[PDB]
């Protein structure tokens, strides 16, 4: 009886792993600078505290 | 003759490999009545966020 979700979910599944596919290297490549940045906020917690 | 050849090809030394299968088969249907509501609420929820 709960076909039809099962098609939704599958045709929603391929759909959502095109747009992602589509948006993760621009994603990732932020995410290694964030991580920079990260790292850079990280080593001075204690300055932007005080800031 | 010819039946029991290819039972013999088919049914060869399968003994402990088909009573894995039935063994697998059954513990895993048991199971998988066990939790069906988990199965439905996952059918059914699925959909909408992923849709969203």
């Amino acid at each position: 009886p709960r076909m039809p979700q099962i098609r939704r979910d599958i045709t929603g599944l391929a759909n959502l792993g095109e747009v992602y596919a589509d948006a993760s290297p621009d994603l990732f490549d932020g995410l290694d600078n964030a991580v920079t940045t990260a790292r850079t906020l990280n080593e001075q917690r204690g300055n932007l505290d005080q800031a | 003759g010819t039946l029991l050849d290819e039972a013999a090809t088919a049914f060869g030394g399968l003994g402990p490999s088909l009573q894995r299968l039935v063994d697998s088969t059954q513990a895993i249907a048991g199971d998988f009545r066990a939790n069906i509501d988990p199965v439905n609420d996952i059918i059914e929820n699925s959909g909408p966020i992923i849709d969203s």
